[PDB]
């Protein structure tokens, strides 16, 4: 009755401001459980995530923080809104558990990927997804983990991006922890330790839009390394220009693989899988396929960007300057790309964050 | 060409 409480959430325990009722799970992941709840005070339902071991490693810290920060510093109608963030512990001593609260849609894109849409829906859905990202990119922010699990739709046919716990900027490194993004969607620059640009997201975007048409994961991959082989078997071995960019160690292996020419996108994606072409030009299989072939490209330097995705004949017939080129968000300057701290030191910033964010 | 408003998530 200390104005909080706990609920036996499946495997573990939760602790939230009484206002949140009927906590049933929906999100079981690599960042902790996330259950739906009915915020009374709000008169609308919400979702609550409980960060799993936020201080376990000097890295989780770096992610929990960015998570928070970025959830706060960035807004769009296509980015899950941060309703709140709280902690039950009273002081930094106690402090170690953080619950984040945000609006909740109706389902997962995995739910969509299991139904056949039409150019209207599919194109619109991609459009929204594309606007959501453009927002992040406009601030030099990369998501590094776009996938179905991180995209939600609601009955009114609108979608919103999710999770930022892995979201960051820059690209110095080759990703010391590339093992983190979800295999089936890793972009070539990630797989082959390379240093990514913003366009490293449009790859995942292709892997997804391809999943909505095919209805199966685009590039399977029984393991971190098999992933690559699944990519080339589809799109064919990259050219020598590309190879010349890999670390000496990676370049050699990448060159000792069998050579695949790949298959045409008309083959990878025959018409029949795409919605029914009407008679209208902009929303045709030809176009949807064309956009695909410009995202599913190994060489990042030759791969489309959001700017152009939003301008493409298939996604462009919804284009709206506001949504498209909204105002670039603005993080203070805490967010960076390297800045390392202690387990405690990090914990320090989190608290003084969870606080003025309560 | 107007934006959809429904989506049978069932
Ligand atoms: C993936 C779960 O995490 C999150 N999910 C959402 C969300 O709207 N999920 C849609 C959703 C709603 C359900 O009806 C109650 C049931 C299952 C769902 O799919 C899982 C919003 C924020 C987070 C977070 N953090």
């Amino acid at each position: 009755d200390n104005n909080f409480y706990s609920v036996e959430i499946g495997d573990s325990t939760f602790t939230v401001l009484k206002r949140y009722q009927n906590l049933k799970p929906i999100g079981s992941g690599a960042q902790g459980i996330v259950c739906a709840a009915y915020d009374a005070i709000l008169e609308r339902n919400v979702a609550i995530k409980k960060l799993s071991r936020p201080f376990q490693n000097q890295t989780h810290a770096k992610r929990a923080y960015r998570e928070l920060v970025l959830m706060k510093c960035v807004n769009h109608k296509n980015i899950i809104g941060l309703l709140n963030v709280f902690t039950p512990q009273k002081s930094l001593e106690e402090f170690q558990d953080v619950y984040i609260v945000m609006e909740l849609m109706d389902a997962n894109l995995c739910q969509v990927i299991q139904m056949e849409l039409d150019h209207e829906r599919m194109s619109y859905l991609l459009y929204q997804m594309l606007c959501g990202i453009k927002h992040l990119h406009s601030a030099g922010i990369i998501h590094r983990d776009l996938k179905p699990s991180n995209i939600v739709v609601k009955s009114d046919c609108t979608l919103k991006i999710l999770d930022f716990g892995l979201a960051r900027t820059a690209g110095t490194s080759f990703m010391m922890e590339p093992e983190v993004v979800t295999r089936y969607y890793r972009a070539p620059e990630v797989i082959l330790g390379m240093g990514y640009k913003e366009n490293v997201d449009l790859w995942s975007v292709g892997c997804i839009m391809g999943e909505m048409v095919c209805h199966k994961i685009l590039f399977p991959g029984r393991d971190y390394i098999d992933q690559w082989n699944k990519v080339i078997e589809q799109l064919g071995t990259p050219c020598p220009e590309f190879m010349k960019k890999l670390q000496p160690t990676v370049r050699t292996y990448v060159e000792n693989r069998p050579k695949y020419a790949g298959y045409s996108f008309e083959k990878l994606f025959p018409d029949v899988l795409f919605p029914a072409d009407s008679e209208h030009n902009k929303l045709k299989a030809s176009q949807a396929r064309d956009l695909l072939s410009k995202m599913l490209v190994i060489d990042a330097s030759k791969r489309i960007s959001v700017d152009e995705a939003l301008q493409h004949p298939y996604i462009n017939v919804w284009y709206d300057p506001s949504e498209a080129e909204a105002p670039p968000p603005k993080i203070p300057d805490k967010q960076l790309d390297e800045r390392e701290h202690t387990i405690e030191e990090w914990k320090e910033l989190i608290y003084k964050e969870v606080m003025d964010l309560e | 060409p107007k934006r959809p408003t429904t989506l049978n998530l069932f």
